């Protein structure tokens, strides 16, 4: 009894939106009997996501695009009262008829990825593309968000769970939300990036950029990190969980070092002089 | 009434499988190869590793929703005419636009049937042919089209105008503006409009690449053109191999955000004060390429001594830039120094030239700052070249299809590149005659696109240089005059598409045009009713690509860019079927001509017969593909995949410059008279000239341009922040380079799908207005919050926008994509504040230079407030 799976690499996201694209495409003006009617304008099954991290000069930005999780252990399939089921295969879908009139069904979702469509008067979402996956027709055998992406993001997979778990702990795979135990499908891969922060600067030495410099990052006095500053005298220390770290520089012998709380937020020193 | 089947076509997007059911589109994807049919793609051993593409192609967003465009509620139902006009009574031009100044478009229009239509066309232009003569006739496209060779505008567009009438509004070089007028004084490529060639570059910089400076470069966005994302694999590649990326622009563009190494923000018009203070510092640290420049440049010692500050006093040091540019004086330095000694690539724009830095005030002194650096670090030799990543790859150059600039049914050898190969082979004087005409060619008559307004309105006009000055370095600077001497002035005005307000400059000139008395009658033959459609008398609808038949490789410009689909990872030709029946009453734009032919009674002439389908087989014969396929059995398979040219040597772009020996590249030039025994640019000396002797010789004639002088110098730019006295009011630096979800005006707007995706407009109160990003600070100055409505404005007009607060531009500086589709005026069109998002609005249409007859855009001051809801109803 094979499973569906699918792995995000957050590092890799450019925001083209060809998911986004691929599914309007899919779904607007479409209608797929069994599956769900079509789409209403402005829903987002695909969603995503936007954060920019640090300030100018500094600073960047990183997307998380954010499907259906299909979560394992699914909220609305529990509190849906038979209008949400769970396939053998891991597909969660909402019934299209047994789902319209109920609007609670959007509350049941700790991700709110389903959205009310006001013509159809029915909640509506991710189906994984579920008609398309059980069509030998469908040559690429995989949703339309991974086979529209140009930026190898997606990777799509129907395996076991034993080898699921095997290819979670190789790559340090990662879902959202994983306290609330919905256990999702869809993993993200360097979700630190959109999830976490980090510090950077600039060091310089006699007025240049110093090469070289060895960096430390510390909490509780503790080494955390460390690098040396490349030829614009930078280093940057990223997946920085909330809290307070000490940063020791040695350029030439010459030490500096300086606290930096990190809260939800990452954090640009600027230049040091030395 | 039946199954699904899978279809071809194409776009400006890329290739795409169609899959089409009972008369109706249902999806349209990417191209999946099938190495059963397939050949296999080109291999790379580099670095210990070996590089190979996917089996498949790849497209661009607003391809990817394209399916929008095709059934949108915008798109033009049926011929269409204007109540208020009356070809035999009052004509009312001072009305045209109306329902637009009421906020009501379709309001101003009535249905009438294609015979109607057609025949009013008709009647026009025979009085006007027998008053004033065709060149009373203005007509002119735009840009780009709908992707698809023989309904291309270089192909069925001229061959039917040629037939008809006519004055061309020639196009400026837009797309190459810096390196057109500038560039190619210094070092020619004059059959590249500027830019350079780019064989090979892709195993030369696997090999060989340390870093890349990707200046005005966004390879993601823009993909160089028509390549949807090809490319993400192989800078994926050059990451891996450990080669750093570091991003010189304004705006942390959607390259930057996703590999970026380094970011530097110069403000708007400021580049060459870097590129000034980086050779500084190779001459003050002698780590530059002297061998190379002692053989390949001419005027360079003089250069040199400005740049030192001897003749002008200012030495062009890293803190002077810094000043100039707010870019960090050290970090000027610092890229200076890992440039010099790392085997480096120049990616000037995203192409390998080009770059939105090429079309602003400043754009002459960029164009020529990047050829000056890459000169110094001896362009051409290993791991040293101009390379934007996007270019390079090992596709068969000796394998013939042409690009749609070549031309297509119109063989028209002077307006498009048909007399290079093309028309050679699609006619034969016996059965099959081009359509030439005597008009469009520089002893006729044309008019710059950029003054069109000003020709209208002023009835004269006077410049440099007709169109894509191409032929030769000097015939950009010949002189012209509107109108031309024994022509006549402009009576009707036959438009095909209506993206100016949103493409060209200081637009709501184009509205105001519309009304002028002069003005008798005018023609818009479109596929949307967006832009400039609301202003015509007569409206004709035409169908996009996926409603009749052609035929295309995978991003084949040809022509002013030889062989630029190694811009792909693979050659694909497509056979573009004619997926469903035409929208509503639209019909293809041959089709149209078609019609206008037989009412011109020169239909045998102009159709020969043959319908679109006809005129694709003869095209596809007209090709290597008989080599391979024949018709019928490429008609069947949908696409081909040019198998891979393993055997062929490799020519380097530039090394046998950089060497001093013959030319060996497939280049399309330089002509064998531009050279002496083949050897050297096409440049008088064969030499990169600092000292531009072609300009020197314009100027010694009397033609005096300050601001393009022939040594290639700090000219300050003339709409900067520090040198302009409009910064006194506009203190904000505006650039405004190509959308990221739409290709230009096509993928916008129409109430496709690309408008709900996040970054490209934002819905406020029912409304999608286009967005503008400010730098926090800015922001946070004017309690501006992000998602607020603000009003962008200047002498020139006000655009009403949707906030976007970011930490991607340097404080100081706001971005806003141009080519914005709708046109929505809140009073009076061309008076008022714009709230569709046309940001042309605001760009200066002052020429570059005084003979530099180009689009200066991406330099434009403005400010920017909450919007009070007035319609600021004052231009
Ligand atoms: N601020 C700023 N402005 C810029 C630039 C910049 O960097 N900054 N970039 C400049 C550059 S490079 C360019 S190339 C110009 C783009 O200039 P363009 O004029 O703006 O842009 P397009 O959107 O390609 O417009 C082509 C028109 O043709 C119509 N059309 C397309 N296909 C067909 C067809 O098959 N049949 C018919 N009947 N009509 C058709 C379309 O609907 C559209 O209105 O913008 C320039 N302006
Ligand atoms: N999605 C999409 N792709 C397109 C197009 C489109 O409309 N949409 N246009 C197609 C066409 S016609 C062309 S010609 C090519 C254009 O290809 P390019 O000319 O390479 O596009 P850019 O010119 O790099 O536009 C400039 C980039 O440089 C920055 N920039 C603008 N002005 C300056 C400046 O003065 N200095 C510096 N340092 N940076 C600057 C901007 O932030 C932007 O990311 O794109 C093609 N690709
Ligand atoms: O945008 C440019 C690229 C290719 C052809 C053109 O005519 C152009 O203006
Ligand atoms: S298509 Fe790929 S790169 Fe583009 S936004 Fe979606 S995941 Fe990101
Ligand atoms: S993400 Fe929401 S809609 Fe999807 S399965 Fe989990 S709880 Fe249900
Ligand atoms: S799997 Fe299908 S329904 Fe789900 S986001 Fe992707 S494209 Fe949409
Ligand atoms: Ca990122
Ligand atoms: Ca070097
Ligand atoms: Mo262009």
């Amino acid at each position: 009894m094979e499973q569906y799976y699918m792995v995000i690499d957050v590092a890799k996201c450019q925001d083209c939106n060809n998911c986004f694209m691929g599914c309007m495409d899919e779904h607007e003006l479409n209608e797929w009997p069994g599956y769900t009617a079509s789409m209403q304008r402005g829903h987002r099954w695909m969603n995503i996501e936007r954060r920019e991290r640090g300030t100018y000069p500094r600073n960047d930005i990183n997307y998380r695009p954010t499907p259906c999780m299909h979560c394992e252990n699914a909220p609305c399939v529990a509190k849906g009262n038979g209008a949400v089921y769970q396939r053998e295969d891991g597909i969660v879908l909402i019934d299209p008829e047994k789902a319209k009139g109920k609007k609670e069904l959007l509350d049941t979702c700790p991700y709110g990825v389903m959205y009310w469509n006001e013509e159809e008067n029915v909640a509506q979402k991710c189906t994984m593309c579920a008609h398309l996956l059980d069509d030998e027709s469908w040559a690429p055998k995989m949703p339309r968000c991974a086979h529209n992406c140009g930026s190898f993001v997606y990777e799509f997979l129907k395996t076991t769970p034993e080898a699921m778990a095997k290819k979670v702990e190789e790559e340090g795979l990662e879902v959202i939300k994983p306290e609330l135990g919905t256990k999702p499908r869809v993993y993200y891969k360097n979700l630190y990036r959109f999830e976490k922060n980090y510090v950077t600067a600039g060091i310089l030495v006699q007025g240049d950029c110093f090469e070289g410099a060895k960096v430390v990052l510390k909490s509780g006095g503790k080494e955390v990190a460390s690098a040396e500053t490349n030829f614009f005298g930078e280093f940057k220390f990223d997946a920085l969980d909330n809290g307070e770290y000490t940063v020791e520089i040695d350029a030439d012998g010459k030490s500096y070092s300086d606290t930096v709380v990190i809260d939800d937020k990452s954090v640009d020193l600027g230049f040091i002089k030395l | 009434m039946g199954e699904v089947v899978r279809l071809t076509n194409s776009s400006t997007g890329g290739p795409v499988f169609v899959y089409v059911k009972d008369g109706k589109i249902i999806r349209m994807t990417p191209m999946d190869f099938d190495d059963a049919v397939d050949a296999p793609s080109w291999k790379i051993e580099a670095r210990g590793k070996t590089f190979t593409p996917p089996r498949k192609t790849s497209i661009a967003p607003y391809t990817a929703g394209f399916k929008s465009m095709i059934y949108s509620d915008l798109r033009i139902p049926y011929p269409m005419k204007r109540k208020s006009f009356d070809p035999n009574g009052e004509r009312n031009p001072q009305l045209r636009g109306a329902g637009l100044s009421k906020q009501d478009p379709w309001s101003d229009y009535e249905r009438i049937s294609w015979d109607e239509a057609t025949d009013i066309v008709v009647a026009e232009i025979n009085r006007i042919k027998h008053a004033y003569g065709p060149s009373a006739i203005l007509s002119t496209p735009s840009s780009h089209h709908m992707w698809g060779n023989v309904g291309y505008r270089h192909s069925t567009y001229f061959r039917f105008m040629n037939m008809m009438g006519f004055t061309y509004a020639d196009h400026n070089p837009d797309s190459w503006e810096g390196w057109h007028w500038g560039g190619m004084h210094m070092w020619g490529f004059s059959w590249r409009l500027g830019n350079p060639e780019q064989y090979d570059l892709l195993e030369d910089g696997l090999k060989h690449a340390e870093m890349i400076v990707f200046w005005s470069s966004d390879p993601e966005t823009n993909s160089g053109i028509y390549a949807g994302f090809e490319s993400n694999i192989r800078r994926q590649w050059l990451k891996d191999l450990g080669v750093d990326f570091v991003f010189i622009d304004p705006h942390m563009n959607h390259t930057a955000r996703l590999v970026a190494d380094k970011w530097f923000s110069p403000k708007i018009g400021t580049d060459h004060a870097l590129s000034f203070a980086i050779a500084y510092t190779w001459l003050k640290e002698d780590s530059y390429d002297k061998e190379y420049v002692a053989a390949n440049a001419h005027g360079f010692e003089e250069w040199a001594d400005y740049v030192l500050g001897k003749t002008d006093g200012t030495p062009k040091t890293c803190e002077w830039a810094e000043e100039e540019s707010g870019v960090p004086a050290c970090e000027i330095r610092a890229l200076a120094r890992q440039w010099a000694k790392k085997n480096t690539y120049l990616a000037a724009g995203g192409l390998g030239g080009w770059g939105g830095a090429c079309r602003a005030s400043h754009g002459i002194e960029w164009a020529r700052g990047m050829i000056a650096l890459a000169t110094m670090q001896g362009m051409g030799k290993p791991g040293s070249n101009m390379w934007s990543t996007t270019q390079g790859v090992p596709l068969d150059y000796e394998f013939y299809f042409p690009g749609y600039a070549e031309g297509g049914i119109s063989g028209d050898c002077e307006n498009s590149a048909a007399g290079f190969k093309f028309a050679w082979r699609m006619f034969d004087g016996k059965t099959t005659f081009p359509s030439p005409s005597n008009l469009n060619t520089s002893a006729g008559q044309h008019i710059p696109r950029l003054k069109i307004p000003e020709c209208i309105m002023g009835g004269k006009f006077q410049w440099s240089g007709k169109g894509f000055a191409g032929g030769d370095i000097s015939h950009q600077l010949h002189q012209y005059e509107y109108p031309a001497p024994g022509y006549s002035k402009i009576k009707m005005f036959w438009k095909y598409g209506g993206p100016h307000l949103g493409t060209m400059t200081a637009t709501n000139r184009y509205a105001k045009m519309y009304t002028h008395d002069s003005l008798e009658f005018v023609v818009s033959q479109s596929i949307w009713f967006e832009g400039e459609v609301p202003f015509a008398d007569i409206i004709l609808p035409a169908c996009t690509n996926f409603e009749r038949w052609d035929i295309s490789e995978f991003a084949n410009c040809s022509g002013y860019i030889p062989d630029n689909y190694q811009l792909c990872n693979h050659r694909v030709i497509s056979l573009q079927a004619k997926c469903i029946e035409p929208v509503g009453e639209s019909m293809s734009d041959y089709e149209i001509y078609r019609l206008f032919a037989k009412k011109l009674n020169i239909e045998e002439m102009f159709s020969e017969g043959k319908d679109e389908l006809a005129w694709c087989e003869q095209y596809f014969n007209a090709t290597d593909m008989p080599k391979y396929m024949t018709w019928d059995e490429f008609f069947k398979k949908g696409y081909f995949v040019v198998p891979d040219n393993p055997n062929r040597k490799k020519t380097v772009a530039l090394r046998w410059f950089a060497e001093g020996r013959e030319k060996d590249t497939p280049d399309w030039g330089p002509r064998l008279n531009n050279q002496v025994c083949r050897k050297g640019l096409q440049t008088t000396t064969g030499k990169v000239e600092f000292i531009a002797t072609s300009l020197k010789n314009f100027e010694e004639q009397g033609y005096i341009d300050e601001h393009r002088p022939s040594m290639h110098t700090y000219v300050p730019a003339w709409e900067s922040q520090k040198h302009s006295p409009l910064a006194v009011k506009y203190p904000l630096g505006m650039l405004s380079p190509h959308p990221r979800f739409s290709m230009h005006t096509m993928g916008d707007g129409k109430n496709s799908y690309m408008n709900y995706i996040k970054d490209h407009r934002v819905e406020v109160d029912g409304y999608k207005y286009w967005i503008m990003r400010v730098n926090s600070i800015d922001a946070e100055a004017r309690g501006i919050k992000n998602g607020d409505l603000i009003r962008a404005y200047n002498d020139r007009g006000s655009v009403i926008l949707a906030a976007q607060v970011t930490e991607c531009l340097q404080p100081g500086t706001v971005h806003s994509y141009e080519s914005c589709a709708v046109y929505d005026p809140l009073g009076t069109a061309g008076k008022s504040a714009d709230r569709g998002g046309c940001i042309n609005i605001l760009t200066p249409d002052r020429y570059i230079s005084k003979y530099a007859c180009g689009m200066a855009n991406n330099t434009a001051l403005v400010e920017i407030e909450k919007w009070d809801g007035d319609k600021y109803e004052i231009y």
